[PDB]
């Protein structure tokens, strides 16, 4: 392999219905209802994949009115303290779900195909596979401006922030929440073209 | 009768010259590694516009060269220059794809842009020094005298120089890189890079297949083939010229 993405697997055509319908159906099974959905998927660790930055950004965002309109799905496992901190936030709020089991590719595809926003707060990323997989299904990326993530994401494809800085990430999530208009559709298709450009 | 078929085929070839010109011009228009694409299309536009029409009338139909003999040299120079340039543009594109497949790591946008610009500049420089070669190196004349016909200088030194410069060296480069390119085209270490590899491999195959009869029979003539019928010589020449038309058809197919 050469770390390309399979356009014949990560495609929306495998998915059924409208994107809003899929997002509503997915939220329902977590006791939640229609909100603006954010997703992290990766290992929990200090210094590499950036779950610590994302947790701090969430703690910052928890104090503001706009927090009522957000939803957060954290997916992964690893450093036990990060897992406990994540569970703590899951228990404090009903708009936060945490999954610590490994999920199938088909399920993760269904996730990417309804979740509408993926956060990739990495300290360093070589290839940006997660960003391409998300982009190929319409999820808009919010990643730190490191590694191949800045190669992949351009002016009109996502949001970039400085790695390791929680406040900038929380501000980015606020800007993306502000970004929630019908324009999302344009912003989605840009992603889907650029991802195909990295097949 | 005899010449009815000949008129029909000459009309067809004139149409072909025009389609070559137009198709390359279209590919050039949609542009303005797209700089290598532009360089190749420029060389093929120049072939169809300068080289092919004059060969079509003179060498292929039969009308004798009553044009100014001071321009016979310019037509020969354009032919040599543009065909050498087209061959080496195909091989530069081949080198670019082989470096995309094998040298995936260090071939960042900065490096790739630098190398492709160097290759374009070098392509045209070598086409110049091969075309206008017996002038600076000054060891002969560029046309074959003693002929009431406009034919390239068949002097041995220039012949070896120009054919190794235009066909055999680029042929060796493409035969070096073709293995990895074909492997990539078949997914043997995602759909976009495979499509790129397949296009380049087809371009190389048609180049080799289009120019090999002419150069091969141009090497066996000086070795007892003192009578290769010039009808087949011209067929092989124009099969080489049709590469200028097949390259657009191949590019616009991907
Ligand atoms: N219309 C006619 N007759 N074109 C030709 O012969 N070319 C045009 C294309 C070409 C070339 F791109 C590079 C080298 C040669 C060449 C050759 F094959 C034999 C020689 F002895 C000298 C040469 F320069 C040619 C020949």
């Amino acid at each position: 392999s050469h770390n390309g993405i399979d356009c014949s697997f990560w495609n929306e055509s495998y998915l059924t219905g409208s994107r809003d319908e899929r997002k509503k159906s997915l939220l329902s099974k977590f006791g939640m209802d229609e909100g603006v959905t954010f997703m992290f998927i990766g290992r929990f660790d200090r210094g590499q994949k950036g779950v610590d930055v994302l947790l701090k950004a969430i703690e910052i965002l928890s104090s503001k009115k706009e927090f009522q309109e957000m939803r957060f799905i954290i997916i992964g496992k690893g450093d036990p303290e990060l897992e406990g901190w994540a569970r703590s936030l899951e228990e404090k709020h009903g708009n936060v779900k945490v999954i610590t089991e490994m999920l199938s590719r088909e399920f993760v595809r269904e996730l990417y195909g309804s979740v509408d926003f993926v956060i990739i707060p990495s300290y360093f990323e070589p290839f940006g596979l997660v960003a391409l997989e998300a982009m190929c299904l319409g999820a808009i990326p919010i990643a730190s401006a490191v590694g191949g993530l800045r190669d992949i994401i351009t002016n009109e494809t996502g949001i970039l922030v400085k790695a390791g800085d929680p406040g900038e990430l929380a501000n980015a999530i606020l800007k993306a929440l502000e970004l929630s208009r019908s324009d999302l559709s344009k912003f989605r298709e840009n992603c889907k073209k650029r991802a195909m450009s990295f097949s | 009768l005899l010449s009815v078929f000949g008129v029909l085929i000459l009309t067809l070839l004139g149409f072909l010259v025009a389609a070559t010109f137009a198709w390359n011009l279209l590919v050039l228009a949609t542009i303005l590694p797209h700089n290598l694409v532009a360089s190749m299309a420029v060389s093929n536009v120049l072939v169809a516009a300068l080289v092919m029409p004059l060969s079509l009338v003179h060498e292929l139909s039969g009308r004798r060269w009553q044009l100014g003999r001071r321009l016979c040299q310019l037509w020969i120079a354009c032919d040599v220059l543009c065909c050498t340039a087209s061959i080496w543009n195909v091989t530069a594109i081949a080198l670019d794809r082989y470096w995309s497949i094998t040298r995936h790591m260090e071939y960042t946008l900065r490096t790739r842009k630098c190398v492709s610009n160097v290759m374009i500049a070098l392509t045209w420089a070598l086409s110049a020094v091969i075309s206008l070669a017996p002038l600076l190196f000054g060891w002969g004349e560029t046309y074959s005298e003693g002929s009431e016909e406009c034919q390239v200088s068949r002097e041995p030194s220039y012949a070896v120089f120009s054919t190794v410069g235009a066909f055999y060296l680029p042929l060796c480069v493409v035969l070096f890189v073709y293995w990895k390119i074909y492997k990539a085209a078949k997914f043997r270490v995602e759909q976009k890079e495979q499509r790129a590899a397949l296009m380049v491999g087809i371009l190389i195959g048609v180049f080799v297949l289009c120019w090999a009869p002419f150069f091969l029979t141009e090497l066996i003539s000086p070795l007892c083939s003192c009578d290769i019928p010039a009808i087949w010589k011209s067929i092989f020449l124009w099969l080489g010229y049709s590469n200028s038309f097949f390259n657009p058809l191949i590019y616009t197919a991907f």
